[PDB]
RNA sequence: AUAUUGGCGAGAGACCGAUAGCGAACAAGUACAGUGAUGGAAAGAUGAAAAGAACUUUGAAAAGAGAGUGAAAAAGUACGUGAAAUUGUUGAAAGGGAAGGGCAUUUGAUCAGACAUGGUGUUUUGUGCCCUCUGCUCCUUGUGGGUAGGGGAAUCUCGCAU
RNA sequence: CGUGGAGGUCAGUGACGAAGCCUAGACCGUAAGGUCGGGUCGAACGGCCUCUAGUGCAGAUCUUGGUGGUAGUAGCA
């Protein structure tokens, strides 16, 4: 598909402050509530914390660098739903999906033209 | 009546639609033109509805009237769209003649991706294919390592080689 | 009753090495006054190993095999659309294998029309490398008239020995199996019938199991019963897969997981 | 489904009085099915098992062997068929610990009071 | 190669662990003849275990000059253990059948065990040291 | 019982002399009485189709293009008797390698291309017999008063030929076909001069893609003919056949020239082989030829061979009626017969000979050849003491 | 008719799931502590079956090494999954009295990166659901559907194969 | 946005490997987090429309359990 260039704003992943020096504090993102945290009071130097102007373009939310939206399939039939929509939106193989069902989603994607964004998932030649 | 079947299946569940990551509706009732759902492209919420499907190479638009709203057994009339796509269109047309121009144009869309769906005997006619998908099993994945692993510490193959040049070089002295 | 169980079965395997070794040492001491004692306890009590253990023509030589007439042409080609590793793989068969070219397979010419060049070519076996991800996985040599065709499995390639030019000498070990010897006739097939003597480079071919191991050694000779060697060219770990008797069309054995239940066998 | 008030639905009750069963009770639920020759000829489907009577295995890894019953070990709610024996590395053999359901009585032991249970379930010895 | 390995264990072995790691270490890479002659020497004081990480308080020696160290000790009991199992190794190797002139410690590792006591697992893989080898023109 | 196994790696005949529970890959178990080599002729000229004719005379088919008709003699050698045999008369030279090679142009697959006997049969208590190969050729050898084969006439057909086989419900006709060949019924006249194809069948319909179906049928049987009023100008001549492609198609002429029903066995359009007819009771229910006496095709059985290790069975309607030797057969099946309608015989590339009871689905006996086999047929099933 | 945290015996749950739930899912009011009244824990899971590692060998013992059973010991009576802190070994990198962080980039190491192969317009033929001859069958309004027997390409791209 | 359970639904996923656990792996979401590949595993589990609560941790000289630096140091009369 003929798509906009993909602008992301801001490719590094916010983490949390002092995620690194202490172990037990997790990189996942929680905001600074102390009055006295520099964090908060947004200073120089400090790390950039995630707000609403790092916000993804619409036209071009969602989309993989591809230019395809991700789209999980459990089997065949939910397969089917993008038989019109080929050019805009991915087939993703579920993780828990076996590789004795893996090869039947394949065969009919290929058929339909439908792009696999993780074909060679649990199988070998 | 039918806008009351649109406003409890639209929130208040249609029981066959995908919430894509998108934010996007796929309704998967097997009659519906886009394969997305809104308001009069889903089978259900709509009362005149066409769609082209395939039970076979057969091509056939299916057709729902609002008379048939008593019997669900005979909703979907249908007709068979010749082969080739010239007079297909053609004969889609005249179907289609006095309704909405988005089941005009879309059931010519259907017809003409479930057209080129038939490059499936092009893959199946030039296959040959000397690959073909094989599982790879946790056990088999473990029978075929640890049985290696115990293979080379019983085949000692320097001890082996050093019997049979010793035993070769004698012999061809 | 974990706490009763870890204390009545510590205590007990505790008991059992002193009684076991015990028993042991006036094993020892009995056997330095008579030798005689120590022979008749190997007799009856054995090792019992796996190997101990297992479950249990000239016409053909020349018509399915390549033999000592002519030099044999190997057709070595790579599955579509392969990457580096593959072709890192076909410089490893390029030095292995006796008049060996490589050709580039551009897509098409399904299998039967490559018959139809290699007749024309005249080639006289076909071997094929592919690759499912980025390591290589399997391999299948056929041969051009008739079609005995092997395919084989790797699980195995690691790499200090830099060989010379002069041609290896070969050395197969345990087919007994005659299907075994079949493979073996293979390998004595398709690899060089030149053996130059100087240049001392071995080719082995080991099956202790039904897991074949190929390597590569630089033999010296000491006077006193022993001979020394190095490891050389690539390690390497072969699967038995098919036996397709036609060019691919018939099976005579073909590999299934229904087998390694036995845990013997072995073909 | 449940229709008396008497029986239990229960999980937790249900297999505890399974594992606490007397030995007199272990008889009954350790019942084998009679081959389709016995079938015919007594008129009963199912009896409970003991000693002096043959048996073919039909479930598991040992299918389609058959033997006489060796002794009915109720407390492990097994039966140790001979000639149906695991070899252990010292040469001496151990007995496989069978279920009589996976079982099926070729040839039965009757006794006066095994002809009289085949009479009371609508038999004719 | 494990074809041209052998190797000794113990688990649960009631010595220091600190002492345990010093000795393990200064052995590390030698060839097994001068290895087991190395810690005959430790016990009758003729050489001392250069101590490196866990080496508080211990006396200053002309000894540790070999390894470039100031500090070293001769731990009896700690050496005891390891000498028994490099005896235990050496006869592992030979049960399978390797050379024992060219035989050297390649990989020797000490980690703490569940306790208060303070005991340790050792373990120690002996290998061949493969030269043996020609050319021709 | 007593066998005779066709050799190819040797190109000979091994003769099975044991008993019913003979097994040659366990020590412990029974032994074959004997094991016997004879004419030993090389992989170049290895036996393609034989039949037994009475107690002490078998004719044989060779690669080479050789038909011979072969003498057997029985002597001593506990208290078992052996067999001799010797090449009386020999008729030569009957295939044809150019119109094969010329043809197959790439059909499937295949680089040598050789012209192999398909079938081997008698006409009619006649001493006559017929013989066709792969290059369309069909060769009447009649066996003469003087005991020496002489051949009346060849005879031409349609190649490429892959099985032939004739009707012998009284109630000459025979049928044929092969690779992208339908299945063709000729009349022959009694001065075996004159052929006439007297009907073809045609292809059914396209599948779902609108390609055209493959055709490759590998073996035919027949059944008497259509009860009822029978249709003026339409012949009456039901039968069956099995494809490369999975079809048991089975063929009402009564109904048409189009088979009344395709039914693909296996999925996937697995390759099949050697339809043999058989009985669920183990019963005999066919002829000499092995077709099925019957006038419907709901009683009939079949047992078929794919190639990758497997022997099916199934009814008139493609319903899977269980393997064969599931466990046991490890390489492919060159060929399998239905004896007596109480046995089966088997033997392929795997190097066994196996015979199956029809009835248990039981293997009885099991003996190791060192050869592959490409034929089986047993002489009796006499026990030896 | 009513009460009921005890007893005897059941039937249940939008309850808890081993630091929870009773203190106690197990040698629990036990081990143990207190002169005594009393206080009072910790601790579940090998496998389908012990098939619990025979036998050779290293050591007075403690533990190892070969070898084997099992689907898996990458399940060993320290026994399902086996997280983090923390510890050793190996490999890589850095280190002149501080490190970790943010913006940007180089170098070193390293991983991704199509069983993608056509599309269109003409031309040989060969088939079919195509033309043509003869039909049969489900039902609702014309703008229906399914399904046989023959023939025929010298008209026809209508489709699919070359 | 997430967690335990409930009703409904996806004729959902699942010994051809569910859940969990890692991972110098990849993608999406400003983010809460979600999805996927690889490795380990062995039996159940998830999305969707709703319901319900013993529901989200860095601290409390927090409670419990485990493990360090101190340290082979003080020390063993």
């Amino acid at each position: 598909l003929p798509h906009p260039k993909i602008v992301k704003k801001h490719t590094k992943k916010f983490k949390r402050h002092h995620s690194d020096r202490y172990h037990r504090v997790a990189e996942n993102w929680r905001k600074q509530k102390g009055i006295d945290s520099v964090v908060r009071r947004r200073f120089r130097g400090n790390i950039s914390q995630p707000k609403i102007g790092y916000g993804s373009n619409k036209k071009t939310k969602f989309l993989s660098p591809s230019g395809h939206k991700t789209f999980l399939v459990a089997n065949v039939k939910d397969l089917e739903t993008l038989t019109m929509h080929t050019k805009t939106y991915a087939a993703e193989i579920a993780h828990n999906i076996s590789a004795k069902n893996r090869v039947v989603i394949l065969a009919r994607a290929k058929a339909l033209g439908i792009k696999v964004t993780n074909p060679k998932g649990r199988l070998a030649l | 009546s039918d806008e009351i079947v649109w406003q409890v299946i639209n929130q208040s569940f249609c029981s066959h639609r995908i919430k894509a990551p998108n934010g996007q509706n796929f309704c998967r009732n097997e009659y519906n033109v886009t394969g997305l759902c809104t308001r009069q492209s889903c089978p259900l919420a709509n009362s005149k509805y066409a769609t082209v499907k395939c039970d076979n190479g057969k091509l056939y638009l299916y057709m729902k009237t609002p008379e048939r709203a008593h019997t669900p057994a005979k909703l979907w009339e249908r007709i068979k769209l010749s082969k080739n796509y010239t007079k297909a269109l053609q004969q889609i047309d005249e179907h289609l003649l006095h309704w909405s121009k988005f089941f005009r144009h879309k059931c010519k869309q259907r017809f003409t991706k479930l057209t080129q769906v038939m490059i499936t005997e092009r893959r199946l006619a030039l296959r040959e294919e000397e690959r073909h998908y094989v599982g790879v099993a946790p056990k088999v994945k473990r029978r075929e390592q640890n049985r290696e692993r115990k293979a080379l510490v019983a085949a000692k193959i320097e001890k082996a080689i050093e019997k049979e040049l010793m035993d070769r070089l004698k012999s061809g002295a | 009753n974990k706490l009763k169980r870890q204390e009545i079965f510590a205590d007990i395997k505790h008991e059992k090495n002193k009684e076991r070794h015990t028993m042991r040492r006036k094993r020892a001491k009995e056997e330095r006054e008579n030798p005689e004692l120590r022979e008749q306890r190997l007799k009856e009590n054995v090792t019992q190993t796996i190997e101990n253990t297992r479950v249990y023509e000239d016409d053909l030589m020349r018509y399915f095999n390549s033999n000592s007439n002519e030099p044999p042409k190997i057709f070595l080609t790579t599955n579509v659309n392969a990457k580096k590793s593959a072709y890192e793989f076909a410089n490893i068969l390029i030095e292995i294998l006796p008049n060996v070219t490589f050709v580039k397979r551009k897509f098409g010419y399904k299998l039967k029309e490559i018959s139809d060049i290699c007749i024309k070519r005249n080639f006289t076996d076909i071997v094929i490398i592919n690759e499912d991800k980025k390591k290589v996985t399997g391999l299948t040599f056929i041969h051009l008239p008739e079609g005995p065709t092997f395919y084989f499995k790797l699980s195995s390639f690691v790499e200090h020995g830099r060989p010379t030019s002069h041609i290896p000498e070969l050395i197969l070990n345990n087919f007994q199996t005659r299907l075994g010897q079949t493979v073996g006739r293979l390998f004595q097939s398709i690899l060089p019938q030149n053996p130059d003597i100087e240049g001392r480079q071995v080719i082995t071919l080991h099956n202790q199991r039904d897991y074949i191991f190929f390597r590569r050694h630089r033999y010296v000779f000491k006077d006193n019963e022993r001979v020394g060697l190095q490891e050389l060219g690539p390690q390497f770990t072969l699967k038995l897969k098919r036996l397709q008797r036609g060019i691919k069309e018939e099976t005579e054995w073909e590999h299934k997981p229904e087998m390694d239940k036995e845990k013997k066998k072995f073909y | 489904a449940k229709q008396s008030l008497d029986v239990s639905s229960d999980r937790r009750k249900a297999r505890k009085a399974y594992f606490t069963a007397p030995s007199s009770q272990r008889r009954v639920l350790l019942s084998a099915p009679l081959s389709k020759e016995l079938r015919a000829q007594y008129g009963i489907k199912a009896l409970p098992i003991r000693r002096d009577d043959e048996v073919l295995v039909v479930r598991g890894s040992k299918k389609g062997q058959e033997g006489k019953i060796s002794s009915v070990y109720r407390l492990k709610f097994a039966v140790q068929v001979d000639k149906v024996t695991k070899e252990k590395v010292n040469g001496a053999s151990v007995p496989i610990n069978l279920h009589p359901s996976k079982l099926v009585i070729t040839k039965l032991h009757l006794d006066k009071d095994r002809k009289a249970l085949i009479q009371r379930k609508g038999g004719k010895l | 190669n494990p074809a041209k390995s052998a190797s000794a264990r113990g688990s649960y072995l009631r010595v220091s662990f600190k002492n345990t790691r010093e000795t393990a270490q200064a052995i590390n890479g030698w060839e097994l003849t001068k290895a087991q002659k190395y810690l005959e020497q430790v016990l009758d004081h003729q050489r001392a275990i250069p101590f490196r990480r866990f080496n508080s308080s211990i006396g200053r020696t002309a000894q540790g000059k070999e390894f470039g160290v100031t500090k070293a000790r001769w731990p009896a009991k700690s050496v005891k253990f390891v000498q028994g199992l490099l005896q235990n190794a050496a006869a592992n190797a030979e049960a399978k059948g390797l050379d024992a002139t060219k035989l050297y410690v390649s990989h020797i590792q000490v980690n703490q065990a569940p306790k208060e006591s303070s005991p340790s697992h050792i373990e120690l893989v002996v290998t061949e040291k493969e030269e043996a080898v020609a050319k021709a023109a | 019982m007593r066998l005779l196994v066709s050799c190819v790696d040797s190109g000979s005949i091994k003769e099975v002399l044991c008993n019913i529970g003979t097994d040659t890959s366990v020590q412990s178990a029974l032994q074959p009485f004997h094991v016997a080599p004879h004419l030993a002729e090389g992989l170049k000229a290895y036996v393609d189709r034989m039949w037994v004719i009475s107690e002490d005379e078998a004719i044989l088919a060779r690669n080479s293009g050789v038909v011979e008709l072969v003498k057997i003699s029985k002597h001593l050698k506990p208290k078992f008797d052996i067999s001799e045999f010797e090449i009386t008369s020999s008729v030569s030279d009957l295939f044809d390698d150019a119109k094969l090679e010329s043809l197959s142009s790439k059909s499937v697959k295949r680089t040598k291309l050789v012209d192999g006997f398909v079938t081997l049969c008698p006409i009619k208590s006649n001493n006559t017999f017929v013989a066709a190969t792969k290059s369309g050729l069909l060769h009447i050898i009649k066996k003469g008063e003087d005991k020496k084969l002489i051949k009346l006439a060849s005879l031409g057909l349609k190649a490429p030929v892959e099985f032939l086989q004739l009707y012998d419900l009284e109630d000459y006709i025979f049928a044929y076909g092969g690779e992208e060949n339908l299945i063709k019924l000729v009349e022959i006249d009694s001065s075996f001069q004159s052929l006439k194809q007297i009907w073809e069948a045609k292809n059914v319909k396209n599948d779902r893609l609108d390609m055209r179906v493959p055709v490759w049928p590998m073996a035919l049987r027949f059944l008497e003919p259509s009860p009822g009023k029978t249709e003026k100008g339409k012949l009456n001549y039901q039968f069956a056949a099995i494809t490369r492609w999975s079809h048991l198609t089975k063929y009402s002429t009564q109904h048409g020239r189009k088979p009344f029903a395709q039914i693909d066995l296996l999925p996937n359009r697995e390759p099949l082989s050697q339809m043999e007819v058989f009985d669920a009771k183990g019963e005999n229910v066919v002829s000499s030829l092995g077709n099925f006496q019957s006038e419907t095709f709901n009683e009939l059985n079949v047992i078929t061979t794919d190639y990758k290790k497997n022997v099916f069975k199934f009814d008139g309607n493609g319903r899977m009626l269980g393997k064969v030797g599931r466990d046991d057969i490890t390489g492919s099946s060159t060929y399998i017969h239905v004896h007596d309608g109480k046995y089966l015989l088997q033997g392929g590339l795997d190097r066994y000979v196996r015979i199956f009871d029809i009835k248990t689905n039981k293997m009885l006996v099991k003996v190791y050849v060192g050869s592959r086999i490409n034929f089986i047929v047993m002489l009796d099933d006499v026990e030896i003491e």
